[PDB]
């Protein structure tokens, strides 16, 4: 019946709710120091010379 | 994949000959076909090329204007036709299947081939003859007269090995590329117009005659050949 | 009653997760990123153009050697291109002209497809024989497909119109792994670059974060209002980005479990059908049904491009893994390489 | 006074001409139709810019005095020019009717290769014409006898009015039809459509082809002909030309 | 270009000419797409017309190739794949005029009608629509009353009148009568005018077409 999917629903939740969650600063900066890190092997934000070019 | 060719036999000088080979096993339809000559004592000669779907036809230069090739799509042979059959043309010729498009591997396939007897880019194999102990790493040198890099990156350069009484089979095609069904112990190296097969850990039925081919521009052109002993 | 007890223990469980979250979020990425510099503006030209679908297309994957492309359309067709020289590799029929998504292997040796006849068709590219034939038909997934990726050769994780991915094996065909729990149906998917899990992204307004080995879903992000049609990981793995009919793209975080920022605008009313990261991740790509593509920093969330090439919807978009490159295609049967 | 006037005329129809040329040649993909449509800008851009090659030097004797004698056949190839670009508008109004009156066999089993093969052999036949016109008539380098230049300019106005009754019958069976039974059909736009044409093939297009061709040798006086009927009537068959990229490409694409 | 590259370029210019000679067959074709709500006789349609997600019928006719999908069988979010249908000739509506005052199952009917024929995609789409169970509809005027289903109609219930007010009820749904034409036909288990009905409806969207090819629009 509907007391098993409310019961698997509480399960989900029960698992989902302890998760040891990070700070939002450390994976904004995490994300901010993999875009430093590469940006020079990007060939899309740096347009690179035509000979090296394959298009 | 099964190519058998047909219409062996002695011929008299001045005769004609139409050669066939019956294709199966494979999609026929989209290979470009080739024939490929074989002295009796010599090595490999490029005999000529047809297109998927006939629209592109070369001869070599020695058989522009007496021999004719003619593919069949839905039937799936593949004929050439002789006349004026000189002293010249007392050989053994095998069909080759090959397919272009980007990674391919082209004169991936040969066929038994056919007896026939009448009653550019040059290449030189550095050596005509190598002994060889087993289990020891073999280096095979060839050469060219032009540089075989292209602008796009290739390299064209085909080695290839036949054994003795078997038909030729593709070893490394693009000078560096591996075929399928081959093992790692064999390997192409190379730069400008200098290349070197690498035989690393010779084992049994390795022994037999090896040809390095290009396929830059039109005549495809062999080498002498090198056998191992 | 015993079920209104269990649904407000949902509801509380529901409450603890929100507070939770609340409580992690000490500063925006806008407020961590403003600091520095801007992308500019972001010319991108059409260098190729592929021409040889009749019908709207609905998907396209790249090749990992960045240079083969498959593009699958609704007039019975994926055309596998080389991209440099706008060549035709190969042309497969289909079983259903009916396909909405299409993937190719990183081994370049099979591509898949599925579609409204709700089975992944997967095709074997290197064939002795020449010709590109079925190697395997997955069926046993009762809804649209959506969504396939490889994992391997052997493994493929497919997203369904019946709230349910599901991880294969082909040599068995056999459904190894069912990734339930969405409750309405799943639009979009993408793989981790480990590929040790996957994100997939529903019409429930929630995006879930599964796991490929153990089979069952681990975090859950809520934060759009309508049917989100577009889900791409990160180039780290430990964040993706949503489009949706809301004109918004989202991130969110693996770690942080929040949402990060929203890409949206005021001039924009329409939806999202395709998001792509660029290399360095350092700008997202959005293909929309205002007819043109979107390159916004994903970092400062401005519009940093428009490639506006297409006179219908693009439907599909796709960055090398050389990050070289950007395919997009679109309703109006044209491919474009921009770069 | 008409002669700047077919300059502006011109120009805006080589401009219009040329664009049709370019987009339906190169940037869009084709279908059976567009053939006729690309042939017809075509015919016409020939026409123009030989009336810009005249005007020019019809407008530098009037200033600075040149008076450039230029060879008779330049002056035939316009002729090829304005009768293949009234064939293609001819063959574009049975097209149409042959696709309602038809329509199983115009979608399904119409050869995919007849726009191509009707318009080589209408340039063909308006080649012909305007060759034999030339060979005796005198504008080609050698000359034939006047009595037999006016038996074959009178297998052209008649062939010019042989068009104008095709064009009428084609219009005529698809405006019955269309009025007979038709449920979806949008009908105003459709014979405000067929009545234009009709009527721009009517008074735009063949004035020209009747004073070149037909009235020179009924009528037997050009003191009110050469210097009156003559640079209007020209007019009109340019603001044909530079109508005929307006209303076969532009108002529907 | 190599000797390697031309054979590539000959190789996608026969690509080329096989997708130009398969998408301009593709194009000759009729495409028809069928829709109705469960147990409104669409099966009867599918028989009268040839004789896991989407089922797709060939039958031809009077030199006219049909391709007709039956969608129905595949339950999700509509919204999320009728877009791929845009482009269909003709969509056939099936509804049964006996499931009337059975559980109201006219409702859910009218309301589908409501969906599709006012959709974004279908703005211009002929409807036929067939009313699929007369001969027990007038078996169940003759014992029930149609006010079941209409308490706002007043008229006489023998067989003629109360059809030609479900019909009326159909075609009062959209909001546009003028862009897209709805062909209505009364229909049995055993009547042999259903697919010559078909082809005349599909005619005029053939001519409307063959004048949008000449530039007409
Ligand atoms: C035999 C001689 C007189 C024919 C040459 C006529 C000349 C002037 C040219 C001008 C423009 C040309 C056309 C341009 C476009 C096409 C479309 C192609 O799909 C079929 C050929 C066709 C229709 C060409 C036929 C020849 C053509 C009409």
């Amino acid at each position: 019946a509907s007391i098993a999917q409310a019961r698997k629903l509480v399960e989900q939740l029960k698992m989902e709710a302890n998760i040891d969650r990070i700070k939002v600063s450390k994976a904004a900066a995490d994300l901010m120091a993999y875009c430093e890190a590469h940006a020079k092997e990007d060939p899309l934000l740096t347009p690179v010379p035509a000979s090296e070019n394959p298009f | 994949v099964q190519l058998v060719e047909s219409g062996g036999g002695l011929v008299q000088p001045g005769g004609s000959r139409k050669l066939s080979c019956s294709a199966s096993g494979f999609a026929f339809s989209s290979f470009g076909m080739h024939w490929v000559r074989q002295a009796p004592e010599k090595g490999l000669e490029w005999v000529a090329y047809i297109s998927s779907g006939s629209g592109t036809i070369y001869y070599a230069d020695t058989v522009k204007g007496r021999f004719t090739i003619s593919r069949d799509d839905p039937k799936n042979t593949l004929f050439l036709q002789m006349t004026s059959l000189r002293s010249e043309d007392t050989a053994m010729y095998y069909c080759v299947r090959s397919i272009y498009y980007y990674g391919s591997s082209p004169f991936d396939f040969w066929g038994q081939g056919t007896t026939l007897t009448v009653s550019d880019i040059v290449m030189t194999q550095a050596t005509s003859s190598v002994p060889v102990t087993p289990g020891e790493s073999v280096s095979i040198s060839c050469r060219s007269s032009k540089s075989l890099l292209h602008s796009n990156g290739n390299t064209y350069l085909y080695w290839f090995l036949q054994r003795p009484g078997q038909s030729p089979q593709l070893l490394i095609y693009r000078m560096s590329n591996l075929a399928s069904g081959v093992p790692d112990r064999f390997s192409g190296s190379g730069s400008g117009t200098a290349f070197t097969l690498t035989i690393s850990r010779l084992e049994a039925e390795d022994v037999g005659v090896y040809y390095c081919m290009q396929h830059l521009e039109y005549p495809l052109t062999f080498g002498a050949g090198t056998k191992l002993e | 009653s015993e079920l209104d007890q269990l649904r407000q223990e949902a509801e509380q469980l529901k409450n603890q997760i929100r507070d939770a979250r609340k409580a992690c979020a000490d500063a925006t990425l806008s407020q961590i990123t403003n600091n520095i510099d801007p992308v500019g503006r972001i010319q991108m030209r059409t260098r190729r153009t592929l021409r040889g679908h009749l019908a709207k297309i609905y998907a396209m994957h790249w090749g990992t050697d960045s240079r083969l492309l498959v593009s699958a359309s609704q007039d019975g067709k994926l055309i596998i291109w080389d991209s440099y020289t706008t060549n035709k590799v190969h042309a497969i029929p289909l079983r259903s002209s009916w396909v909405m998504t299409c993937a190719y292997a990183p081994s370049g040796n099979y591509v898949a497809c599925g579609g409204l006849d709700n089975i992944c068709s997967i095709y074997n590219l290197k064939t002795r024989e020449g010709n590109v034939r079925v190697s395997r038909e997955l069926a046993g997934h009762t809804g649209y497909l959506s969504c396939c990726r490889f994992l391997d050769d052997n493994q493929i994780v497919t997203s369904s119109g019946d709230t349910t991915c599901a991880l294969w094996d082909i040599e068995t065909g056999q459904q190894t792994t069912t990734f339930t729990g969405h409750t309405g149906d799943v639009m979009s998917l993408s793989l981790a670059p480990d590929t040790r899990l996957f994100v997939s992204g529903a019409c429930d307004a929630s995006a879930k974060l599964w796991d490929v080995r153990e089979g069952m879903c681990r975090q859950t992000f809520t934060g759009h209002e309508s049917d989100i049609n577009a889900i791409c990981f990160f180039p780290n793995g430990n964040a993706f980005a949503t489009g949706s009919d809301d004109a918004t793209c989202r991130l969110f975080d693996l770690r942080a479990d929040q949402e990060l920022m929203t890409y949206s605008h005021d001039n924009i009313i329409c939806g999202i059908t395709s998001v792509s990261f660029s290399k360095s991740g350092r700008l997202l790509l959005a293909g929309y049904d205002d007819f043109n593509c979107n390159v916004w920093d994903a970092l400062k969330a401005d519009r940093a491009g428009v490639l506006a090439g297409h006179d219908n919807r693009v439907s599909c978009l796709g960055v090398t893994d050389d990050g070289m490159a950007v395919a997009t295609g679109s309703w109006d049967s044209f491919l474009k390489i921009w770069n | 006074i008409p002669v700047f006037l077919i300059l502006f005329i011109a120009l805006v129809g080589l401009v219009g001409n040329g664009f049709v040329l370019w987009l339906l040649g190169f940037r869009m993909r084709r279908n059976a139709f567009s053939v006729y449509v690309l042939s017809l800008a075509g015919a016409d851009f020939l026409f123009l810019c030989f009336q810009i090659i005249n005007c020019l030097v019809y407008l530098s004797n009037f200033f600075c005095s040149i008076s450039i004698n230029f060879p008779s056949f330049f002056t035939t190839v316009m002729t090829c020019a304005y009768l293949a670009g009234l064939s293609m508008l001819s063959t574009v109004s049975t097209e149409r009717c042959l696709s309602v009156l038809w329509p199983i066999w115009y979608r399904c089993r119409r050869p995919r290769h007849l726009s191509a093969v009707v318009c080589v052999l209408l340039w063909a036949l308006s080649l012909l014409l305007s060759i034999l016109e030339g060979k005796f008539c005198g504008f080609l380098f050698s000359d034939g006898d006047s009595g037999w230049c006016q038996t074959f300019d009178f297998i052209t106005a008649a062939w010019l009015i042989f068009l104008f009754m095709v064009l009428c019958g084609s219009s005529l069976a698809l405006l019955v039809r269309i009025l007979c039974g038709s449920r979806g059909l949008p009908l105003t736009r459709l014979y405000l459509t067929i009545l234009l044409t009709v009527l721009v093939f009517l008074l735009c297009g063949l004035p020209f082809g009747i004073q070149w061709f037909l009235i020179l040798w009924i009528w037997k006086d050009s003191d009110v002909l050469f210097c009156h009927i003559h640079p209007v009537s020209v007019v009109l068959s340019s603001l044909n030309s530079s109508a005929n990229p307006i209303i076969y490409f532009f108002v529907g694409s | 270009l190599s000797a390697e590259d031309k054979a590539a370029v000959e190789r996608s210019k026969m690509i080329d000419r096989n997708l130009r000679e398969d998408g301009e067959k593709a194009a000759r074709e009729v495409k028809l797409l069928l829709l109705g709500a469960g147990e409104s006789g669409k099966s009867t349609i599918v028989k009268q017309m040839k004789i896991t997600g989407i089922v797709e019928t060939h039958f031809t006719f009077k030199d006219l190739h049909f391709k007709m999908f039956d969608v129905g069988g595949q339950r999700s979010e509509r919204k999320k794949w009728i877009h791929c249908f845009e482009g269909v000739t003709a969509i056939i509506f099936c509804v049964a005029l006996s499931d009337y005052d059975l559980v109201n199952r006219m409702h859910e009917s009218m309301k589908l009608f409501d969906s599709i024929c006012n959709n974004k995609w279908f703005t211009d789409t002929s409807i036929i629509l067939f009313l699929n169970k007369k001969d027990l509809f007038e078996e169940k005027i003759k014992k029930s009353p149609l006010t079941i289903c209409y308490p706002e109609y007043a008229g006489s219930n023998t067989y003629e009148e109360a059809a030609a007010y479900i019909q009326c009820q159909f075609e009062d749904l959209n909001k546009r009568k003028d862009t897209k034409e709805i062909y209505t036909h009364f229909t049995c288990a055993t009547d042999t005018k259903n697919v010559q009905f078909v082809f005349d409806a599909v005619t005029d969207v053939i001519i409307k077409n063959n004048l949008k090819d000449c530039g007409l629009f």
